[PDB]
């Protein structure tokens, strides 16, 4: 099994989400530690923004890391993506309420967590990266493009329309400070 | 307006 | 810090199993549980959707739907921002929607669970898909009502095409409160 010889704790989820996460782990040979225990679990699966963890574990990881491992049939390093460990977000603030964000080169559970962060920070997320606003199509004008690497259809339009194309770390730095981070510090060309 | 990637 | 950090809770009116699940859920998000008797005015009292008798002074009476919605969205949502977050008044002993087949759209998570609960509590039959004809190959029935929040959407555009009433959530709540099937024209989504 994928998670064979691995023990897990599942914390911070509702009753229904916990069962889905529990069954997913067991279907891949994973072991579930029932608290309280003397077993130091290898992993503690927590929500993206984290939760209270009062038991010593090997690594605290998110549901996004878990689902990414299953989609790729590979035990992915939790340290290879900031979304695989709890994301620090300043609560009570919506610093991106003035933004209209479109994503590119983001697929799967990584995209869903990113869309979760953008909406949690007040932003409006659109599948389209448009020039100007078109009310007749339900589309608003775009303000930011979040891409991983240069090149691509949306990226070439961002340089052409003078709209900021930034890394994912701009979204994460915004979430940590509670203020809209400077796009010039997170441009993709640099 | 750039369409979304497939 | 934690979601329910610096917040105290009371859990009332639930069965043995549901209370244990609610308490652990609260503690996993840095919430505190007040042990009674206490002179502390707890911030919240978590009660069932249809409510129960609450004899201890608290700041706000909230439902399990509000609690799970805060956790599913990882955000402390205002209890006054949705009628399902505080106890919903429902006239008991009546099934005014027993002849109805309700399908939901744009409702997710604990909100949709509560809405399906109310519709079944009023005698209605709830199905996942929005179907025109009663089918034996799948085991479904014909649809009579669609409950949507806003216009647009796959199910909504089909509701106007099939001359089926697309109504608000308030149509379901008003029906449950009065005990009579409410007029759908007063709760259309286009208006």
């Amino acid at each position: 099994g994928l998670f064979s010889q691995k023990s897990f704790l599942v914390l911070g989820f509702s009753v229904e989400n916990k069962c889905n996460i529990v069954d997913i782990i067991r279907e891949h040979a994973g072991k579930i530690v029932s608290l309280p225990s003397r077993i130091v679990a290898d992993y503690a699966v927590v929500p993206l923004l984290g939760c209270e963890v009062d038991v010593t574990v090997g690594e605290v990881v998110t549901n996004t890391w878990l689902v990414t491992c299953i989609d790729n049939q590979t035990l992915v390093d939790p340290k290879s993506n900031p979304l695989f460990t709890p994301v620090s977000v300043m609560s009570g603030v919506t610093p991106l309420e003035d933004c209209v964000i479109s994503f590119s080169q983001c697929v799967g559970a990584e995209r869903d967590s990113l869309v979760f962060l953008a909406n949690h920070l007040g932003a409006s997320v659109q599948e389209f990266f448009v020039r100007k606003a078109n009310a007749k199509k339900g589309m608003l004008a775009s303000t930011h493009l979040i891409v991983k690497e240069p090149t691509g259809s949306k990226y070439e339009a961002a340089k052409k329309w003078s709209l900021p194309a930034v890394n994912i770390s701009w979204l994460l730095e915004t979430a940590r400070i509670g203020k809209r981070a400077d796009e010039n510090h997170f441009l993709v060309d640099n | 307006f750039v369409p979304p990637s497939p």
